[PDB]
């Protein structure tokens, strides 16, 4: 099936500069102009850049026209986008977007299938990962309290994906230190608390924080 | 360059016309209309294209109630949605080229009306043994699966109001349609020893619940 | 200069229908059983009215030819036929030159010929021309009328009296100058009747904007021939994206070379198999240009087919050898109607800005081309119907035609030299440019051996 898998967010200074890629599979990406577009959380799709199936044209929003580049490399089914002087503005989850396939020999087309998105967040602040601790069961609420963490995102898992019936991840709190909290709940049936085992994978990719913790009755 | 109304509202099987209106100074004929759609923590997802009845394609697997087509007058691209249904809340964005870019318009939420009332379910977790050891203590209130999408949250600890150390989130659409929240109260461990029980009270449309943890 | 000397305009020119007249002997009024009743009465009444018989001949709709000739013999001395084909003439759904009046027209002019009637044809047709740009051309095709009638004017003088147009839905004009039209004293054949007066058609010499190819260009017929040159030139101009459209596009002889000629012009360029008689084709193609790239221009230089056959002129053939001008043209017309295009160039002839001998097959589908041009800009739209005389280089065979047209005076244009006239025609927004290289001296000698004409009166190089 049509994958666009992005690599390379996270936090970065105000005026430094990110590097983001997108690894293509299940089509032929040198047939296929490619996109990038940006959504600052809460707010509106923002198109920012295209390049022609062959790299040979390539088109960029005002708002960052002169500040990015974008690229592609046919050899390894991959595109770039190089974000330079960047402000809080440019704070946003960045879509790889792919174009239907080309028909002449020149000309784009808006994306027909988007990535799943990574998020540049452009701060001072520095990178920390997450405290992670048991919520006990006192059907059956039990799980995960991840907090402390900057920036988003942390992604939970319940058994290494194979608990997923009655898992509820909450967006998390910002609180006023800056730093973010998250809790992950799984409903399950008492009777097998004393048995079945659960345990949350929590990741905080930006700070490379993998933990798996066990939650038993206290 | 392309403006779409913030919000837009209809009952189940009613049409729906999304509109994206261009500038003044600027046909709408010529210009191909990009639809997408996006659903709470999803990615956009392409509808259909409409740039006349000679220029137009809908999206590979996208259903026949979603169509597109202009009204001149109004110098606005249109989505039809046909036969609105409940899986169809989400936001919609209209995309065109224009002099060496495209652009978005601004977007549409569309909610379904008529939707039954649900009823929070609020969920209370204590400190842990772990967390505790660490020095630190956090009450965690979590409220999930109501609608409409607004809850009050309030804690007490012995009867009494708790202003301080209370963190709260804006309520978040999940993917069922319902909202969610959650509420974080953090203490010092002789806090949380010091009081006899504490108390996650969540309001919902004129209903009141709570929730009470006590440290014995 | 060079460009200059190449370029005319047909224009109308006020003129007398000719004295008084009274007619003898007795004069058909071809028509269909079904249709222009009102003009028929009209147009009795004004013959019998300068002293004439006058008897209907109902002409079935798409009529054998051998029977209709019979039908003739029999009716005795005839001194003129009014044809009625195209007047009060439906528009049914088909292709344009379907038309049954096309092909009837023409079996009734074989009929004349094999039953030796001795008597010319006069044809009347509904704001088929127009004599200025405040008068919209109703029915592009029954200019179609006009370009195979000069034609057969040239190559059997006999038969064939002229072209009249009246506004559609009028007999005030027809009852009041018929007579003196068909008494025939100025030698006019190609007229039109307005409410304030007669006018002959007639050839004219043709005296900060400037045209550039922008987005993508369309040329249909765009793998060979005047096609291909246009390719080449709007590659110089710097075409950001040439799209060349054919029968068999990328399986054209010649087509490989020529894409890579125009990249090393300049231009990127895209080669399709498309039939651009199928309007369904056409669509897909034109949804498949990028939005950076939109079409901003056409260039419509498909070309009339010939088989190399030379059986007697049919509607049928014609409508045929024709539909890639004439249905390609009217696909276009319609896909584009919404776009907003720089210019819609149809390319057109000289076999239907005057006519030769031969050319019957060729003149129908040009005049098509240079009445939706001008419908077009009525209309408010773009539009270009450049009648071209002869190219030099690429294309047409060599042989005792082409031979004979340079004979004629008409000579070969190189194709910069044409494509400048364009560039000229296109800055200026002419409608209906002509570009040809004509040796008067020699050109009018040729062209009225066997009979008079009118049309180059207002060329001083002709007198
Ligand atoms: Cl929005």
């Amino acid at each position: 099936e049509v994958q666009l898998v992005q690599s390379g967010g996270g936090v970065v200074q105000p005026g430094r500069s990110l590097r983001l890629s997108c690894a293509a599979s299940g089509f032929t990406f040198s047939s296929y102009a490619m996109h990038w577009v940006r959504q600052a959380p809460g707010k509106g799709l923002e198109w920012v850049a295209v390049i022609s199936y062959d790299g040979s044209n390539k088109y960029y929003a005002d708002s960052v026209k002169g500040r990015f580049t974008i690229s592609r490399d046919n050899s390894k089914n991959t595109l770039y986008l190089q974000m330079n002087s960047l402000r809080a503005e440019d704070t946003a989850v960045y879509y790889c977007a792919r174009a239907p396939i080309q028909v002449m020999v020149r000309g784009v087309m808006a994306p027909d299938y988007w990535g799943q998105g990574t998020l540049v967040t452009v701060s001072s602040a520095s990178t920390k990962g997450p405290s992670v601790f048991p919520l006990a069961p006192s059907t059956a609420a039990l799980g995960c309290l991840v907090k402390d963490y900057f920036p988003e995102p942390v992604t939970v898992s319940w058994n290494s994906g194979a608990l997923t019936s009655g898992v509820h991840t909450f967006p998390a709190v910002l609180q006023s230190s800056g730093l973010y909290s998250l809790s992950s709940v799984v409903t399950v049936p008492s009777s097998s608390l004393g048995t079945q085992t659960y345990i949350c994978n929590v990741n905080h990719k930006p700070s490379n924080t993998k933990v798996d913790k066990k939650v038993e009755p206290k | 360059v392309l403006t779409q109304p913030s919000s837009l509202s209809a009952s189940p099987g009613a049409s729906a016309s999304l509109t994206c209106t261009l500038r003044s100074g600027i046909n709408v004929g010529t210009y191909r209309i990009y639809w997408y759609q996006q659903k709470p923590g999803s990615p956009p997802q392409y509808l259909l294209r409409y740039k006349s009845d000679s220029d137009k394609q809908q999206g590979s697997g996208v259903p026949s109630r979603f169509s597109g087509s202009k009204d001149a007058s109004a110098n606005a691209g249109i989505l039809l949605i046909s036969g609105l249904q409940s899986e169809d809340e989400a936001d919609y964005y209209c995309m065109t080229w224009h002099s060496s870019a495209y652009v978005f318009g601004t977007g549409t939420k569309v909610t379904v009306l008529g939707q039954p009332k649900a009823n929070p379910t609020v969920t209370l977790f204590p400190p842990s043994s772990e967390e505790l050891q660490a020095n630190k203590a956090t009450l965690v209130c979590l409220i999930s699966d109501f609608y409409p999408g607004a809850v009050t949250v309030a804690w007490k600890a012995d009867g009494s109001p708790v202003k301080a150390g209370v963190e709260t989130t804006k309520p978040s659409k999940q993917s069922n349609n319902k909202y969610a929240a959650s509420s974080y109260l953090s203490l010092t461990p002789e806090q949380w020893k010091s009081h006899r029980s504490y108390s996650c009270q969540v309001t919902h449309e004129g209903s009141t619940v709570e929730k009470t943890v006590a440290p014995t | 200069d060079e460009v200059s000397a190449l370029r005319y305009r047909i224009e109308w020119r006020p003129t007398g229908a000719g004295e008084p007249a009274r007619l003898d002997g007795t004069w058909l009024v071809a028509k269909y059983a079904g249709t222009a009743d009102e003009t028929s009465t009209a147009a009795r009444e004004a013959l019998e009215s300068a002293g004439a018989r006058v008897r209907e001949l109902v002409v079935d709709a798409r009529c054998g030819r051998d029977e209709l000739a019979e039908r003739l013999r029999s009716v005795g001395e005839v001194a003129g036929v009014l044809s009625l084909l195209a007047v009060d003439e439906a528009e049914p759904e088909e292709a344009p030159l379907a038309l049954a009046s096309l092909a009837d027209t023409l079996s009734l002019v074989q009929a004349m010929v094999s039953a030796e009637l001795g008597c010319p044809l006069w044809t009347v047709t509904e704001s088929a021309v127009a004599t200025g740009p405040f008068e919209r051309v109703r029915n592009a095709a029954h200019g179609a009328l006009w370009g195979v009638g000069r034609v057969i004017a040239l190559e059997n003088p006999a038969v064939w009296g002229g072209l009249v147009d009246v506004p559609a839905g009028s007999v005030a004009e027809l009852a009041r100058h018929l007579a003196a039209v068909v008494s025939g004293g100025a030698g006019e054949d190609q007229l039109a009747l307005r409410a304030d007066g007669v006018y002959g058609r007639r050839w004219v010499r043709a005296a900060d904007d400037e045209w550039k190819p922008t987005g993508t260009v369309l040329v249909t017929g765009g793998t060979g021939g005047v096609g291909g040159q246009i390719a080449r030139w709007l590659a110089r101009r710097g075409a950001p994206h040439l799209l060349l459209v054919s029968r068999s596009g990328p399986d054209a002889d010649g087509a490989g070379e020529l894409v890579a000629e125009l990249e090393a012009l300049g231009a990127r360029t895209t080669v399709a198999a498309c039939d651009v008689t199928d309007r369904e084709s056409v669509r897909e193609l034109l949804g498949g240009i990028g939005d950076d790239v939109p079409l901003s221009a056409v260039f419509h230089a498909a070309a009339t087919l010939d088989d190399g056959t030379v059986d007697t002129l049919t509607g049928e053939r014609i409508e045929r050898a024709s539909r890639a001008k004439v249905l390609g043209a009217r696909n276009l017309h319609e896909l584009t109607r919404e776009l907003d295009l720089t210019a819609f160039v149809l390319f057109s002839s000289f076999a239907s800005a005057f006519g030769a001998p031969g050319l019957g097959g060729y003149a129908p589908g040009n005049a098509y081309l240079d009445g939706l041009a001008q419908q077009r800009r009525s209309d408010g739209l773009p539009a270009t119907a450049v009648a071209w005389g002869t190219w030099a280089g690429s294309g047409m065979a060599e042989g005792p035609v082409a031979d004979r047209f340079r004979r004629h005076g008409v000579i070969e244009m190189p194709p910069e030299t044409a494509c400048r006239a364009l560039q000229n025609a296109l800055d200026r927004a002419e409608v209906c440019p002509i570009v040809i290289d004509v040796r008067w001296d020699r050109f009018l000698l040729a062209y009225t051996a066997q009979r008079p004409t009118r049309l180059f009166d207002e060329i001083d190089d002709a007198r």
